[PDB]
């Protein structure tokens, strides 16, 4: 199992509340455990951004997050401003970047966009860095591991 | 032999006796013969012909490729392959030969086993007509006309037919 | 590191009895893991196992038919020793005899009389003749010198030379003993050294005759 | 055993018989005595040097490594690597457990009949001179001396000699 | 350069990821950054990505180093235009041999 723990983002000058039809809770929702940044405004240019996590415990954390892939470029534009968009993360161990490429794929749950989600294990005491400049599903949790289980997969019940 | 007849108590084989694997071999007023007995060399030929049955047949399961000898896969995954493969290789090399050796030691004792079955199948026919002479002989103390002979062979020998004469000759 | 140490006299009349004694130290005459043997050795006979005991939760004993009824060999579980004692000897009896453990290395288990460890040997005489000590006179010398010592008129064998306490070894050569017409033995023992060192250096050869407790030194000078 | 000689009819073995695997104890006016049997002690001894000879030997196959203790491999592969290892750990635990447990139970088996071939050995030579106790002695009638035991043990026994007294004293 | 032995030769190179954009631009001038490397069995591009990584050995920049097996009389051709570690020497394989990984003295 997994217990969660705070990564503890702030952030200003930017929307947090990204929502969506395809997430329903009672009314449109998204991801418990992530946060959609977009442009204060529409159309408006996403600030060159960077966020910091350090891993303080004795165990690993699993890391997430998501890059942004918009049905269409008027659609990027509308959601985190114009210009080509760049989002590099790192650590003392890992090392890779992402550049979204916006364009229509057919509808899944009534969307033509799609998110690509990434993960990283970061080791106690290492840090994490996102700089990002939009197209970015930040993570509002990191995941730990409880301890020890087996995983199935079956068609019958308990 | 496990048993200890054949390359045992029993000298050697006969080279002459070609039509059988066992047989008996006797001297009397009238003179030598051999003769093979069939129920034992059956016995003997159904087993090994039952343990070819067994190790001449079919494993069904079919295996693709999963590297290219013409274009050499990725070498991390093309390591793992040949490590795995080799380890196949290694078990059933292992198994093949403790197979064969099991199955070797297994016919040789069945084949001794069977030679005395007949040995001593023959020495309660002729209980107290004859003595055990320790070459897999039975000196018969009576008279044993090829009749005789053939009875013993043929298992219908009747022992209290001849037991008077052949008690009293001791 | 087993070793088995020998004693006994080297010296018996004809008709009585050789005693022999085997000291074990190294491991346990009563042992599951071992078997303690005596055998002989003559120029004429050769080499001839003479018997046996060992300890398997019980005393055991063999002998060899030769001398069955002459012959005991007994444990010492206090002193961790074990004895040959051999009744009416004859001179057919005179040999070398050693004790040696056996039974020590094994095929599975099965003691295949393997002898891998022997004593020293005890050298025995059967004889009716009285021990006569053995005269020490010197082999002087007159760029190698030799000297010596010759060791005339004793009875029985053995004697042992060395010289200067042991402390000299290089280019000894101690011959072996010739009986003469007397009936009793002589040997030399001889020495090349450098010529210079004659000047300097004491050379005593020291002669041990253990049947007549003869011990004598004898310095060698030109 | 299989034969059921060996904690069969012999009730024990000895202790005191160091000298070899299988032995005669006789009696008789001059005594006792104990005497190791070195044909019938070779021939196992023999047998089970056969085993270890090949049990004892070289997988000629090199394996290298395919994985890495100190920067551990993607977890992917990894678990691949690790899988297939274990399920080789698997194999090879139950092929070890397997070939010793059947080898053991043919080396008590092939030291039992070893035992009983010899005991039947010396029955068959002193055929209606002696008669089988049970305890795995053989009672023998006529008068047999240190010599005629040591003929006994040595195989050269002539029963034929002794043969009028020993049927006449039943 | 090309291969003229008769084995393979193994050849590497380094992208070099500056800790900030500023430092690229310092070492290699302005610019959007390219490196392509080709042979006849190879073919693969690369763009730096500069920015900030935690201090390792008291540097936040990275170096991704490369690699290939050229055959034999084939070339590697390395178009490049900044942030690139060039290689100085190529490696050749000797033979044979055996690694391990062991915490214990020889
Ligand atoms: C079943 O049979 C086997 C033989 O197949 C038998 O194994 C043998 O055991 C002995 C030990 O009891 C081994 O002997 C050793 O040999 C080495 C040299 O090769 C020596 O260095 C050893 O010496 C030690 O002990 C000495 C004093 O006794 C010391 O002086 C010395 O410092 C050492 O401590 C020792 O002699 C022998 O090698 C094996 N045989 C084989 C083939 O390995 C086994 O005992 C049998 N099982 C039973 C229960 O009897
Ligand atoms: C996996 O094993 C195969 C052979 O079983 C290796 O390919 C051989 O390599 C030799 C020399 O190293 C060549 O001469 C042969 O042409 C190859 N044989 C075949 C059948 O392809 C291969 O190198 C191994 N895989 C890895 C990753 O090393
Ligand atoms: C494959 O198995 C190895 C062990 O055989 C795993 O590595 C060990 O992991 C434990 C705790 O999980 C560590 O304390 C040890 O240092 C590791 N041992 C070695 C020898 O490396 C490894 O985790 C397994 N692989 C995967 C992908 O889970
Ligand atoms: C067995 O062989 C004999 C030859 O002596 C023959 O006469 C007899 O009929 C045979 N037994 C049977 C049941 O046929
Ligand atoms: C067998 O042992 C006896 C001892 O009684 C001996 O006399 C005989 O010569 C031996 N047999 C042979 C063939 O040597």
């Amino acid at each position: 199992g997994i217990d969660k723990e705070t990564m503890g983002f702030t952030y200003s000058g930017i929307r947090t509340n990204g929502a969506t039809s395809a997430c329903r809770r009672s009314g449109s929702s998204f991801y418990a455990e992530m946060k959609w940044l977009l442009s204060n405004t529409d159309n408006a240019a996403f600030p060159q951004m960077t966020k910091s996590y350090k891993n303080t415990r004795k165990d690993p954390a699993l890391i997430i997050w998501g890059i942004h892939h918009s049905g269409s470029t008027t659609e990027q534009t509308k959601l985190y401003g114009s210009g080509n968009k760049l989002i590099t993360v790192g650590s003392s161990n890992y090392q890779q970047s992402f550049v979204p490429s916006p364009g229509a794929r057919p509808q899944v749950n009534g969307q033509s966009g799609r998110i690509d989600f990434h993960w990283l294990m970061l080791n106690p005491n290492d840090t994490v860095t996102f700089s990002f400049n939009g197209a970015f599903i930040a993570p509002d949790r990191a995941s730990f591991l409880r301890g020890k289980s087996m995983g199935i997969q079956s068609s019958v019940q308990v | 032999g496990l048993f200890g007849a054949i390359a045992g108590f029993i000298e050697n084989g006969w080279e002459g006796l070609i039509d059988g694997w066992y047989g008996f071999r006797h001297q009397n007023a009238q003179g030598e013969g051999t003769a093979a007995d069939y129920k034992s060399t059956q016995s003997a030929i159904d087993q090994i012909t039952g343990k070819l049955n067994r190790l001449i047949e079919k494993t069904n399961q079919q295996f693709e490729l999963i590297d290219n000898e013409f274009t050499e896969v990725e070498k991390q995954i093309g390591n793992v392959i040949n490590w795995t493969r080799d380890s196949m290789t290694e078990v059933w090399s292992y198994n093949a030969e403790l197979l064969v050796a099991m199955e070797n030691q297994h016919t040789i004792d069945l084949a001794d086993s069977e030679m005395n079955k007949l040995y001593e199948r023959v020495k309660r026919q002729l209980r107290e007509n004859a003595e055990e002479d320790g070459t897999g002989c039975f000196e018969i103390f009576h008279k044993c006309d090829d009749d005789c002979m053939a009875s013993i062979r043929n298992n219908t020998y009747d022992h209290s037919r001849y037991r008077e004469e052949a008690m009293q000759n001791r | 590191q087993v070793q088995l140490q020998q004693s006994g006299p080297g010296l018996v009349k004809p008709s009585q009895t050789l005693s022999l004694t085997c000291a074990i130290s190294g491991d346990s005459v009563s042992s599951y893991n071992a078997v303690w043997n005596w055998i002989r050795q003559s120029p004429s006979r050769g080499l001839e196992w003479l018997g046996r005991t060992y300890y398997r939760s019980g005393w055991y004993n063999d002998y060899a038919e030769s001398v069955k009824s002459r012959i005991t060999i007994n444990p010492d579980t206090s002193k961790n020793q074990f004895s040959l004692q051999l009744n009416s000897v004859t001179p057919e009896d005179t040999a070398v005899y050693y004790c040696a453990r056996s039974g020590h290395i094994t095929v599975f288990g099965v003691n295949v009389d393997a002898f891998d460890m022997w004593g020293q040997g005890t050298m025995v005489t059967v004889s009716s003749a009285s021990t006569k000590g053995p005269s020490v006179f010197p082999l002087a010398p007159s760029g190698t010198a030799a000297l010596g010592c010759l060791v005339k008129d004793y009875f029985p064998e053995p004697v042992t030379v060395s010289w200067n306490s042991g402390a000299l070894t290089s280019g000894v050569h101690t011959f072996p003993a010739v009986l003469q017409s007397s009936g009793l033995y002589s040997l030399s023992s001889v020495v090349t050294v450098p010529s210079s060192s004659l000047g300097t250096q004491t050379y005593i050869c020291n002669v041990n005759h253990k049947p007549s407790n003869t011990k004598v030194d004898k310095k060698v000078e030109p």
